[PDB]
């Protein structure tokens, strides 16, 4: 009825997926097997696991996600780990020799190896699936997959359904602590055939994931566990509408043109709070106004990039728990309050409340500590744009040195391809130069 | 017999009726099974003009469910007097209209229309002379207004002499739930002005201040606002209902409350309102609630009397009282205040009297009255469409419905046409 799917890439992408559908079969319960520790009663009113967890003739309930990337060590640690009563073996589609992070090979030139696989798995699920909202897709722009043959992944399969929402969670270069160098094809090139592939997506950074683990979750060393546990809280409120009640249970589709109001410039920011530790969960209380006022701690912006420095556009503070429709309003009136935060002003608010009635559940073995409600700020702004001009300037060099390129050309893609691209991302530096631009008068 | 029904879809609507038939119930003291277990055949005699016997003594609801999506068809599924439904009227969706109005307007406004206005019809052979109809969603998105435009369009092609009282939800001033919600809205209330016979004004911010300050509330949800507003809304057939020494229907309401068909946007008072210690500090008499119904605070709605004129007034009574009285404060009121009260309209305040109160209370007060307030509440919400339609912000979701931007000057210089002809109205005598 409202389904949605997981698709998984690149070795942070499914170290991501991995700590996501441990997350949620954490979080209803079911068992790593694929049963839950006990019988399910007959009931009406909204749906359940149903979603994503799959129904079988017993307990066997298998997520609908599915993994495809080209370096397959890991991911058969998945074939290994304690879920491999849980997963499904043709759930599992790998390559072997991965991209070595030419963007142009899994995408080009492994690109052909693996597509109609792929997407023939899609087909039995969504085929599985009736109300099929949209389209989970993670991968990231390091493991190289996860950019290449991700792009033709998009690139076809919106081609296909298209009528599907496109959730995008791909990681993103972070500013200056990184994997690689060639990040910058690797990125720009995956743009220019991202965007238009894209509904819309949100670009997690890590730096913020060390920086506020280190602090908020008074983290001393963290690693991919840290990061991939915390994007598993957020993504498991970001859809807690269709899992969950709750006071105005949003949906996908429902934000799809009205977050990113324009076509264009369609991605986002998202920090979650609140994130602290046992003892910070006492010696404190956490109120709704501290998670709200804390919601808009540029310091706390889960992205590196400063929102001081952009003007907002959209915000869905979905919330977990014990909310109030009033307290968060007037908290709301408080972010109107303030004089330092500028909006999108031909959107003078296009605020969207999230009232879900279920407070978090927390991971054992984790970091986070326990609360009462929870906030996503997917909200969007003018600043992103600046860190894509370190991006498409960085890029801009290395690649007028032809530095690497002898790679790529080595693997079927054409000059005009990275040109263009720059040209790709001169113009959507003109989309965050003008729809931030104050319409006169 | 002027039995009625009830249409909801909205957001939050499709809870509203929920909580609104719950207190019918309550009215009628009949189990959630479906049969009787009160103490008058009062609540019987009249019964049927909301309520329906069925063979065995279920007693149901002439209610009809509008939404995209069932979760709130399994919520009040899920709701205590759900065994008193009839399951035909589960009517849905299976995708939600995403709050694009041209979505749950067009795309999935024609998907499924069509067997919500047949079910919808064949409740129309069961009524015997249908006095009318409760819809109710939001005026700000599409989850209620959606479809609701075009149930008030076709059902009011359908039966051209029923009554359509229409309350959908206002975005409040400040607070905005959702920033597509100046197009929705007026892309609806172009339509509204046209096709909707009555309608009154349903903001947030009026029910939390009521909660907070009158009701001295520190919780508020909507469960309990739409306690306070079935309140009203559930008061207002109570003549209708059960007799009354001074007796008016919704036919005798409008026509006694409107100089002209497009001023059928009313703002709304109930009461008595109190926390619990109230009482041991006031009692109850018709002047007292008369002093709390002129009261911009109990005054529900974005527009202000305090700011407008009272273009109308009028008084829904419940109880038993002397009349004398009645009358007596309303004269006096109607003096007292007369620079609020609108010129050549001679005694613009009316009144009425239900023979008995709601449930638990002695006496009953309601006020409708219909300022011109309200100029400021569209000005707000079309200046705000204006400035976003200089941007087209969020256009891309819009005409990606496929509608034309030219139906958004037809509802804007159309709902600016209604404004000013309120200022002529109100700046005249
Ligand atoms: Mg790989």
């Amino acid at each position: 009825m409202r389904e949605v799917i997981s698709i998984h890439v690149g070795q942070g992408g499914i170290q991501v997926g991995n700590a996501c559908w441990e997350l949620f079969c954490l979080e209803h319960g079911i068992q790593p097997d694929g049963q839950m520790p006990s019988d399910k009663t007959i009931g009406g009113g909204d749906d359940a696991f149903n979603t994503f967890f799959s129904e079988t003739g017993a307990g066997k309930h298998v997520p609908r996600a599915v993994f495809l990337d080209l370096e397959p060590t890991v991911i058969d640690e998945v074939r290994t780990g304690t879920y491999r009563q849980l997963f499904h073996p043709e759930q599992l589609i790998s390559g072997k020799e991965d991209a070595a992070n030419n963007f142009a090979r899994g995408h080009y030139t492994i690109g052909k190896e693996i597509v109609d696989l792929c997407l023939d798995r899609i087909r039995k699920l969504a085929d599985n699936c009736t109300g099929l909202q949209g389209f989970l897709v993670f991968n990231s722009v390091g493991g190289g997959t996860g950019s290449g043959l991700g792009s033709l992944l998009l690139e076809r399969l919106s081609v296909d359904y298209g009528k599907k929402s496109k959730l995008g969670f791909t990681i993103y270069p972070s500013p200056q602590v990184s994997t690689a160098v060639v990040e910058p094809y690797n990125s720009i090139l995956s743009t220019h055939s991202l965007l238009e592939h894209t509904d819309v997506a949100v670009m997690l950074d890590n730096e913020a994931i060390y920086d506020i683990c280190r602090r908020n979750l008074d983290i001393e060393r963290p690693t991919y566990t840290n990061l991939n546990r915390l994007i598993a809280q957020v993504i498991s409120s970001l859809t807690a509408s269709l899992r969950f009640d709750g006071a105005l249970n949003v949906d996908i589709t429902e934000f799809q043109t009205n977050l990113v109001p324009y076509p264009r410039i369609h991605f986002m920011l998202s920090s979650y709070a609140p994130i602290i530790s046992a003892e910070k969960a006492y010696h404190e209380q956490l109120s709704v106004a501290e998670i709200t006022n804390s919601a808009f701690e540029p310091a706390n912006m889960m992205a590196k990039c400063d929102p001081r420095h952009g003007k907002y556009m959209a915000c869905s503070m979905m919330y977990r728990g014990d909310v109030v429709p009033k307290d968060v309003n007037a908290s709301i009136a408080t972010i109107k309050t303030k004089r330092t935060i500028q909006f999108v002003d031909w959107c003078p608010t296009g605020f969207k409340v999230g009232i879900n009635y279920q407070p978090p559940t927390v991971v054992p073995g984790g970091d986070l500590a326990k609360v009462m409600r929870a906030v996503c700020m997917i909200s969007n702004s003018t600043a992103i744009a600046e860190v894509f001009s370190r991006l498409d300037h960085k890029f801009d060099l290395m690649y007028a040195k032809r530095a690497f390129v002898h790679w790529y050309v080595g693997e079927g893609m054409e000059e005009g391809e990275f040109s263009e691209a720059r040209e790709d991302l001169a113009a959507l530096e003109k989309d965050y130069e003008e729809v931030g631009i104050e319409t006169a008068e | 017999m002027r039995e009625i029904v009830h249409i909801q879809g909205g957001q939050c609507g499709n809870q509203i009726g929920a909580k609104f038939w719950e207190v019918i119930s309550d009215e009628h003291g009949i189990d959630p099974t479906g049969t009787y277990h009160g103490d008058s055949d009062l609540q019987l005699e009249r019964i049927n003009v909301y309520y329906n016997e069925a063979t065995g003594g279920r007693y149901v609801p002439r209610a009809i469910l509008m939404d995209l999506e069932p979760g709130t068809m399994d919520s009040v599924r899920a709701g205590p007097f759900g065994q008193l439904f009839r399951p035909d009227n589960f009517v849905f969706g299976q995708t939600g209209a995403g709050n694009n109005w041209a979505k749950g307007h067009y795309t999935e406004g024609a998907e499924l229309i069509d067997s919500v206005l047949d079910v919808v019809r064949k409740e129309a052979e069961g009524c015997d002379c249908l006095q009318g109809f409760q819809i109710t969603h939001s005026l700000g998105g599409g989850t209620g207004s959606g479809m609701g435009t075009l149930l008030i369009s076709k059902v009011r092609e359908e039966y051209p002499d029923r009554i359509m009282e229409t309350f959908s939800v206002v975005p409040s001033p400040k607070v905005s739930d959702t920033v597509v919600e100046p197009y929705n809205a007026t892309l609806s209330v172009h339509q509204l002005v046209e096709n909707a016979d009555e309608c009154m004004v349903i903001d947030n911010e009026a029910l939390y201040d009521i909660c907070f300050r009158t009701l001295k509330l520190t919780t508020p949800t909507y469960g309990d606002l739409n306690h306070l507003v079935s309140a009203a809304m559930s008061g207002v057939t109570c003549c209708l209902r059960f007799p009354g020494q001074l007796n008016s229907d919704l036919r005798k309401l409008a026509v006694n409350l409107i100089p002209f068909p497009r001023l059928h946007f009313f703002m709304i008072g109930f009461a008595p309102l109190t926390s619990r210690g109230s009482q041991q500090y006031r009692a109850l008499t018709v002047p007292e609630l008369t002093q709390q119904m002129f009261d911009a605070k109990n005054m529900m709605c974005a527009a202000d009397p305090r700011h407008g004129r009272y273009l109308t007034a009028s008084a829904l009574f419940r109880g038993r009282m002397s009349t004398k009285e009645v009358d007596e404060q309303m004269l006096n009121v109607q003096n007292k205040n007369s620079s609020y009260f609108v010129e050549w309209i001679p005694n613009n305040i009316k009144s009425s009297i239900c023979d008995i109160p709601p449930k638990g209370l002695k006496m009953a007060v309601t006020f409708v009255g219909n300022s011109t307030a309200i100029q400021e509440m569209f000005k707000r919400v079309a200046e705000q469409f204006t400035a976003m339609f200089r941007r087209k912000a969020f256009l891309h979701w819009y005409t990606g419905e496929g509608m034309d931007e030219m139906e958004f000057t037809e509802a804007e210089s159309n709902m600016n046409d209604l404004v000013s002809e309120y200022q002529q109205y109100q700046d005249a005598t």
